[PDB]
């Protein structure tokens, strides 16, 4: 009667059975922008549907000695879908995501998950230099990682010098393979300005971390993959311009 | 009416916590022992990401106590209230050196005690109480005077001593004594945007990033604001070895976004890169599990 | 009765200090409102 | 919604998630000794939180060709917690228990467990022999174990000459491995006199039989222990003087 | 009023079946088929 779950966005329409109770961050649905507090003179664009929908991002395999997993939002959609195709050719943006990540397994094998979002999730050099010209940087691609998504290299302090163990003050909701198979968080737009770049300024990361290792008895599926399907929530668009790739 | 789909929505389109004023402790009431099913607070599933609500009145044979102890030290208000070390400046003012003037861009990352606790909330708005310590490196006082210009992004910066900035009919200057207490100015919120970013999961620019090293990386400018000079108010040099600190304090803060301790320790200023070699544990290393000290 | 020497407003120290703690933001940032009690599932 | 169970009292809080139903031993529960009927003239004591707690038994384990245990009550509780502590300073005692015994098993796993109270639970020498004077007798430690708890020896018979297939008339509650993992009784004073001592008259004993036996297909847990974990209710102490190991 | 937690309790230490009189065996009444989910009286629990 708790279990089932029913979202519905745009022209898709999700369903998870086994997994239960939606995480809505911080109390405060996902809201347009109000007339008292925007900038952008000019009129914004309210698709609502081409937009609103639940996009699948790729499957990545999680293996016994698996560390983690990152991305970076509204970064993963800019180069497919109607969103990707409307944040390249705006400068200014809002939006507030639906996540959803999804984590089959049977009810023999064991293991759990960490998922959280990481409002402005910005990463760390990995290096004892502090040579202020010869510090080490993570690169762009690691940084914004795309529609696929990198790994972690040291998940314990985040990549960022910020202890996992800290990590549950953000909004999160854990998969563990004995309850939940899956797991959801609606985020509202969390920005200190109201409208913001969509290529340039990501609004929050996401992480789906193996705290318990993967484990089963010899004998069962071995390639346990994780699926994250996103979906933008009362998006906005201004100041219209050429393509920009990034 | 023409047609029920644009109205519909547009009707729907409105507003989609209303916490108490706590003042004290709470309190507790008494409870028995209550043998039923169905009724459970125990057993919760912390895996939704809620806080188990399992009351003390639930588990135990509690008592009535009526707190008193008070929650007021405890706000954010009076959390930052405490001024703290920012910045020192070394205006070393002698023979050798033929400049006279210090010039030092603010940067509160630069001091870890103070950096710490503004980390765990990820934007932050308040007003500032800088407060500009004056000494020698010996801490002698002496008789003299200095100057204090607040230099904003844009602003032509100090060349000299005797530099055409120091006039300062615009930009705002202290004059204060070395053998004075302390000098002590408010400063507002004079961001440009509307909260300050102590992050930024981007770039500044637009355009091509390369991949090998990222330094205009976690740098928004929202929260860069210029620089702060000093000099000796004189023409000719005097030679004496000048340290000032400068301590700031935060008052009407509000912040936003809680973030987690930072436990690694600090190696840059601007990036918070920690060592791979070396992760500091944060807890204690132990015996055994089943050992506790 | 806190009182500012200055008209400006970024002047004063304390001016209104206030008790208000929402631990429904973060503690129970749920859709479905559990109950006190029960069983979540 | 009537599988878990809540139960707390003293500073104690046990909860059972797959066992369901209390049954209460002839539908009256424990209440203190009322005023038309005491004979014990002098003020009796109440502390209700200090003994009134969940004192937990030691671990028995199962094996497949196991035969049963018992215990005596408040026989069980004489040397440890504050309540052996007050026994031994009264003469007099009135108490309720709220027995409470777990047995955890897997789904894989089969057996089945009868658990009862068995008022006045006298036991029989064991023996042919017919003289008065040369008649075999139990033991002070068989029949008074201790917190231990000693063995049937064949519990066809209960060690009494009483048929356990009659043995249900008692209040009683069935541990079996399919559907419940635990049992509960709430049983009130039960004794002909008002008041009674503590270390030389047992109100009831408890029995635990292995009516099927624990049977697994090789390559699971071998090791199935058995806890029972008793709560006195209401108690009653009167009588004080110096102390009195048995 | 001095302090609560000794009268509460107090106040709640009071009396925490009532079988008819069966004078005959017991009789029955007729009964037709019900074929309904949910309602089960077989499928007890021993
Ligand atoms: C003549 C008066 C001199 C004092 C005025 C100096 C300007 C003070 C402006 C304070 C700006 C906010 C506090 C600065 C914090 C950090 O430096 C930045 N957020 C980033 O590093």
């Amino acid at each position: 009667s708790d279990r089932v779950a029913q979202l519905t966005v745009g022209n898709s329409s999700i369903t998870t059975q086994e997994a239960a109770n939606i995480v809505l961050a911080y109390g405060e649905w996902p809201e347009y922008c109000p007339d008292t507090d925007a900038t952008a003179v000019d009129k914004p664009t309210r698709p609502d549907v081409s937009v609103n929908r639940f996009y699948t991002l790729d499957s990545k395999m999680w293996q016994e000695n698996s560390t983690g997993w990152y991305w970076k939002f509204p970064d993963v959609l800019n180069k497919t879908g109607v969103f990707g195709q409307n944040a390249q050719f705006h400068y200014l943006y809002r939006s507030g995501f639906c996540l959803h990540v999804q984590c089959n397994a049977s009810k023999f094998h064991q293991g759990a998950l960490l998922v959280a979002v990481i409002p402005e999730f910005v990463l760390a050099g990995r290096g004892s230099n502090t040579k202020p010209n010869e510090a080490p940087h993570p690169g762009f691609n690691t940084t914004f990682p795309g529609t696929a998504g990198a790994s972690f290299n040291d998940p314990y302090v985040l990549d960022s010098g910020v202890p996992l163990s800290q990590s549950l003050i953000y909004p999160h909701q854990w998969i563990n393979l004995r309850t939940n198979n899956c797991a959801t968080i609606i985020v509202p737009y969390i920005n200190a300005v109201p409208f913001d770049s969509a290529i340039n300024h990501s609004n929050f990361g996401l992480i789906v971390v193996p705290v318990s290792p993967l484990k089963y008895s010899s004998g069962a599926t071995t390639a346990i993959p994780i699926t994250v399907t996103i979906a933008p929530l009362n998006s906005e668009f201004g100041g219209l311009r050429q393509a920009v790739s990034q | 009416d023409p047609v029920e789909d644009i109205i519909h929505d547009a009707l729907s389109s409105t507003v989609r916590t209303s916490g108490q004023d706590v003042n004290t402790a709470a309190g507790t009431a008494p409870s028995s022992h209550r043998l039923e099913t169905g009724r459970v607070p125990a057993l919760q599933a912390a895996e939704t990401g809620a806080t188990s609500n399992a009351t003390d009145e639930n588990m135990i044979e509690t008592r009535c106590v009526m707190n008193r102890n008070g929650v007021l030290e405890a706000t954010i208000s009076h959390f930052f209230s405490r001024s703290g070390l920012v910045g020192v400046v070394n205006l070393t003012d002698g023979g050798t050196d033929t400049t006279g003037y210090a010039v030092w861009d603010i940067d509160i990352m630069g001091f870890v005690q103070l950096r710490r606790k503004c980390e765990m909330f990820t934007y932050m708005r308040f007003n500032a109480e800088f407060t500009f310590v004056t000494t020698t490196e010996n801490g002698e006082a002496r008789p003299f005077m200095l100057q204090y210009m607040y230099v904003p992004p844009g602003a032509p910066k100090p060349t000299g001593r005797d530099a055409f900035q120091w006039q300062t009919a615009t930009n705002p200057s202290v004059f204060v004594k070395l053998t004075d207490p302390p000098a002590q100015v408010s400063v507002p919120f004079m961001s440009p945007a509307s909260a300050y970013q102590w992050f930024y999961d981007g770039y500044p620019t637009f355009g091509q990033h390369p991949e090998t090293s990222n330094t205009t990386y976690g740098q928004c400018p929202n929260n860069m604001m210029g620089t702060f000079a000093v000099r000796v108010v004189s023409r000719v040099a005097s030679q004496l070895k000048l340290q000032t600190r400068v301590y700031m304090k935060l008052k009407h803060v509000r912040a936003w976004i809680p973030r987690p301790i930072r436990s690694q320790p600090y190696l840059l200023k601007n990036f918070p890169n920690y060592d791979s070699s070396k992760i500091t544990y944060s807890a204690r290393d132990r015996a055994s599990i089943k050992q506790a000290n | 009765t806190n009182i500012n020497y200055y008209k400006d407003s970024y002047a004063a120290s304390a001016s209104r200090q206030d008790f208000t703690q929402d631990p429904k933001k973060f503690t129970q940032p749920v859709l479905d409102s559990i109950r006190e009690l029960s069983a979540p599932l």
